[PDB]
């Protein structure tokens, strides 16, 4: 139980370096808003 | 000219809607406009 333990809060902790030090971690959710915003920006270009 | 309040306005020639206001633009002493995304004006230098 204290190893079972001890490898859950090193891998829990693992996941605030990992996302620290991984700026495309979050792609996923940085591409659905970066497709949203190329759309709007494509739509308003479109006026000119 | 009024500010801070929606005005029916025209400036040579260039007709539009809007609240104009004062603004920290730095307009250089060449540029007479300045314009959104759209191709839209955005700015203006007053000519009076």
């Amino acid at each position: 139980q204290k190893l079972i333990a001890n490898q859950f809060n090193s891998a829990i902790g693992k996941i605030q370096d990992s996302l620290s030090s991984t700026p495309s971690a979050l792609g996923k959710l940085q591409d659905v808003v970066n497709q949203n915003a190329q759309a709007l920006n494509t739509l308003v270009k479109q006026l000119s | 000219l009024v500010k801070n309040k929606c005005v029916n306005f025209n400036f040579n020639g260039l007709t539009g809607t809007g609240v104009l206001t004062e603004s920290n633009k730095k307009f250089l002493p060449f540029q007479q406009f300045g314009r959104d995304i759209a191709d839209t004006t955005d700015a203006v230098r007053d000519p009076q």
